[PDB]
């Protein structure tokens, strides 16, 4: 089971960002498993910010619902979450990690880190 | 609708010390699916507890957990250096989920 | 799993019935069988066996029944007083629900008239409530038959989805339990029963030139004096003990 | 000795011929019936057996090719004349299935003999292939399969290819006593029809 | 030796309503003669279930009953606006017949 | 099968008042039938009064045993129910109907609202 991250490290502001996770050793159209987003700025806990299941149902963050739009490629085992109108303090670790029901999220990638500059 | 937890949990190695998350609303329902992390900087998060009590593989057995009404702890026994890291708790709420806002680990010697 | 409104069923038959597969499905919660022992399962031969399956709230799970009544037991999912088999449920949350709430699972609420024991209805035409027709404008007694549950981690017992399913058992039977066997012994002198066949004797090496089809030989008092080992398909000679 | 559903020595047998015009009536079932055929080109294929011999009840059909048997138990909307195509012609649709068993097939003149008995439920089928009206000599046919099948038989059909010639043959068992001799491998060698004469 | 029955029901149209009837003595035996009565203001009671769950002529469908131990119930499937009515429980015990309290219901619109 | 009530709607206190049920559709001489009557004071449930079989035996409600006495006259299809010293309490409305084992009263009828004053 793993999962790696890539995508732009470096967003102007209003800008959107697109960061795209890569798994495998797993598939994700099974019951009971999702992939999603985590950020953690600096000084700061984690922050969810979306979920997406086996079955294309989208679920976001309250606070980022406008904001955040997540899909889903099943065929190159890939998920990608868009953040739209970046702004400068939108600056944190982005992390991809599996989604389940008795654990929230589990096997995290090392993460991409996103500077809005 | 925050977890809460201590700023920072400390005590001498060899010796248990404990983590706690205490949750601030109702929308967390049973409270029954609690997870615990312990982050490395520079590295991923680890889930070291899950379901409350539950262990992952690939964790020692000194790590394990509890919960009592609404409030769930995380028990470190046998203190290691090896243990300091940020501890994050993580719940349900009603139509999303949340992280506490992390404990700080720190090692006497 | 299929919704409680539209459950699924598929027939059993031409089959060795373990029952004993069944019991490590999860923990446990709930299970009834009615006519039927619990522990003759894997024994009894049934003609027909039919499994039906759906999804609903934990407190539903008294509803499948004989005699119930509520919602589900009137316009969803109705047993016959004169049921026979086992039912059995679990707690299925830990795959079915969702954070914000699982609304892919669809209940009857709106029905002219209860269900009869088996009967199903997939129909989504709107149901008229009041004494007007609305021509499918959902005002005022006017309705869409079905609701969803909303599953989520969230909720305590009784409120989590459970899978259920129910095995209905009912002439030359075709679903049987498994039988059990022993290791053979052959040159001592001991009782047997080979695939039906009972007798007692020694069991030694057979130069008996049975034909592809045969299982038995018998002697000229037509008395079984040889068998064919069911599982070996050897030919056992069978002679009294000195 | 044993009495059984055996086919009376020297008895009428109706002979059925396959061409331009071939046979292909809807004969009854009785007790239990005896058929034989003798063909080079392969062109009886199957039968059908039950009784109203359409999607009005379940119907037990029989249909051989080249790489297995095929036995199917449902409401069949049968042809007003069942046919294979050398696809199949014999059906339009299947309403009701219940029971499906598959296996190897069950098919110089070729000649094949089958008995087909529906004794309490089961239908048993017996059969022997040798090389070569009917001819001289005594042989006992062997079982094939005894099938659950469940269901009653009034009337049968012979499904035939069409696109050669053959012909084929008609009897029906009653229950007589036989004599029958085994020899020292436990095959039938002989047999005595014990109400065919004062000397038999 | 009475008859206990809720004060009252209701529920919107279209949906199932159970009238419920349960004995608090053992006079009333086998307990398996249990009629429900519709009665609507200005007329005369009218007869809906007898002998715990049968029919009369001249009823709906929609109105029929079981019993488990000594507690009957009546249901009302398909409700309907036309419903609202006084409904009661009748029964035998050892020296007489007795009448439950009556049930109100209402229809919700 | 229809039952008609007649009589008194106004009695005066510790009188006795005399209602009289008259049927058609049915005889009262048949095996498994009779005829009985029921009453219904404001706000209160239905009360059982009296009860006679098609063989003449008397039954009686046992709060009122000691009060009610019920007649028949097969003659004229005709139940007669007497209740003396009438209580200012007692202002109900009176019902004739018909009684079987299997269902207890059917055929109720209309009633008769008498008051005591
Ligand atoms: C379901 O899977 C589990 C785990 O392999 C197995 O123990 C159980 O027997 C399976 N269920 C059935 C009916 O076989
Ligand atoms: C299963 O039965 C066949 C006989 O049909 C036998 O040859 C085979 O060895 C048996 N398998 C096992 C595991 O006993
Ligand atoms: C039928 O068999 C009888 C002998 O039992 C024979 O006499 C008769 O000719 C046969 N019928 C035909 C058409 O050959
Ligand atoms: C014979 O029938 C079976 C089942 O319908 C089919 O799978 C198989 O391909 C057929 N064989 C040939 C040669 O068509
Ligand atoms: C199909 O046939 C079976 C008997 O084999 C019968 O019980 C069943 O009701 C039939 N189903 C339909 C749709 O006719
Ligand atoms: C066969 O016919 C008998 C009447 O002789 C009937 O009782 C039986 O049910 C029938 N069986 C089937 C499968 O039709
Ligand atoms: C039995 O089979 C053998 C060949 O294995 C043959 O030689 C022998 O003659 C047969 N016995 C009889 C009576 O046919």
């Amino acid at each position: 089971i793993t999962l790696k991250e890539s995508g732009p490290t470096l967003v102007k502001p209003t800008q959107t960002l697109t960061l795209t996770c890569t798994f495998s050793g797993f598939s994700v159209t099974t019951s009971g498993v999702g992939v999603g987003w985590i950020r953690q700025p600096p000084g700061k806990a984690l922050e969810y910010l979306a979920l997406i299941y086996w079955d294309d149902d989208k679920r976001y963050s309250t606070s980022l619902k406008s904001r955040l739009t997540i899909t889903k490629d099943t065929s190159k085992n890939q998920v990608v979450l868009t953040m739209t109108n970046m702004d400068p303090v939108d600056t944190a670790t982005y992390y991809c990690a599996r989604h389940t029901i008795p654990s929230i999220f589990d096997y995290w990638g090392q993460g991409i880190l996103v500077t809005v500059s | 609708p925050v977890l809460t937890q201590p700023a920072s949990v400390s005590g001498s190695p060899g010796q248990s010390i404990t983590i706690s998350c205490t949750a601030t609303s109702s929308d967390v329902g049973n409270y029954n699916y609690v997870s615990w992390y312990q982050h490395h900087p520079g590295k991923a998060p680890k889930l070291m507890i899950y379901e409350v009590s539950n262990r992952p593989s690939g964790v020692s057995n000194r790590f394990s957990g509890s919960k009592s009404g609404n409030t769930a702890s995380l028990t470190i026994s046998g203190l290691q250096a090896e243990d300091e890291a940020d501890y994050y708790c993580s719940s349900y709420t009603s139509s999303s989920l949340l992280f506490g806002g992390g404990t700080k680990l720190t090692v006497l010697g | 799993f299929a919704s409680v409104y539209a459950w699924n069923r598929k027939r059993i038959s031409n089959c060795v019935a373990d029952y004993s597969v069944l019991y490590n499905l999860a923990p446990f919660f709930t299970f009834k069988c009615y006519g039927v022992s619990p522990t003759k399962l894997n024994d009894l031969c049934f003609t027909n066996v039919y499994a039906d399956s759906f999804v609903i709230r934990g407190d539903e799970v008294r509803q499948i029944a004989p005699g119930q009544t509520g919602n589900i037991a009137d316009y969803n999912y109705k047993l016959p007083d004169d049921f026979t088999g086992c039912v059995i449920a679990w707690n299925s949350n830990k795959l079915d629900s969702k954070v914000s709430g699982n609304y892919n699972y669809l209940y009857r609420l709106f029905r002219k008239s209860n269900l009869k024991p088996f009967e199903r209805d997939i129909s989504t035409e709107i149901y008229q409530a009041g004494n007007k027709p609305c021509n499918g404008v959902a005002g005022f007694n006017c309705y869409f038959p079905l609701r969803s549950y909303s599953f989520r981690p969230t909720y305590g017992v009784g409120h989590q989805p459970y899978r259920v399913v129910v095995l209905s058992f009912e002439a030359p039977a075709t679903v049987c339990g498994p039988k059990k066997s022993t290791n053979l012994v052959k040159n001592k002198c001991v009782n047997f029963n080979f695939n039906g066949l009972k007798g007692t004797g020694v069991l030694t090496e057979s130069n008996k030139k049975f034909l592809p089809f045969q299982q038995f030989g018998r002697d000229i008092a037509d008395t079984t004096d040889a068998v064919r080992d069911p599982q070996t398909l050897e030919i056992l000679d069978i002679t009294p003990c000195s | 000795s044993t009495q059984d559903l055996f086919l009376p020595f020297f008895s009428n047998v109706t002979w059925f011929h396959v061409i331009k015009r071939f046979d292909n009536p809807v004969l009854p079932f009785n007790d239990g019936v005896y058929f034989a055929s003798i063909e080079k080109s392969n062109i009886i294929r199957g039968w059908i057996f039950g009784t109203t011999l359409d999607s009005k009840t379940q119907s037990l059909l029989i249909v051989n090719n080249a790489t297995n048997v095929v036995i199917k138990v449902c409401e069949f909307q049968f042809c007003n004349d069942p046919f294979l195509d050398h696809e199949f012609r014999v059906y339009s649709s299947a309403n009701n299935c219940t029971f499906e068993y598959v296996s190897q097939p069950f098919l110089f003149k070729n000649l094949r003999e089958f008995v087909f008995k529906n004794i309490d439920g089961y239908f048993k089928i017996y059969s022997k292939h040798t090389p070569i009206d009917l001819p001289q000599g005594f042989s006992a046919l062997e079982p094939l399969v005894d099938l659950p099948i469940g269901i009653n038989i009034t009337r049968f059909q012979t499904l035939l290819a069409l696109h050669g010639a053959a012909a084929y043959y008609v009897g029906y068992l009653q229950p007589r006593t036989f004599l029958l001799k085994y020899n020292e491998n436990g095959t039938i060698t002989d047999a005595v029809d014990c109400a065919l004469d004062p000397l038999s």
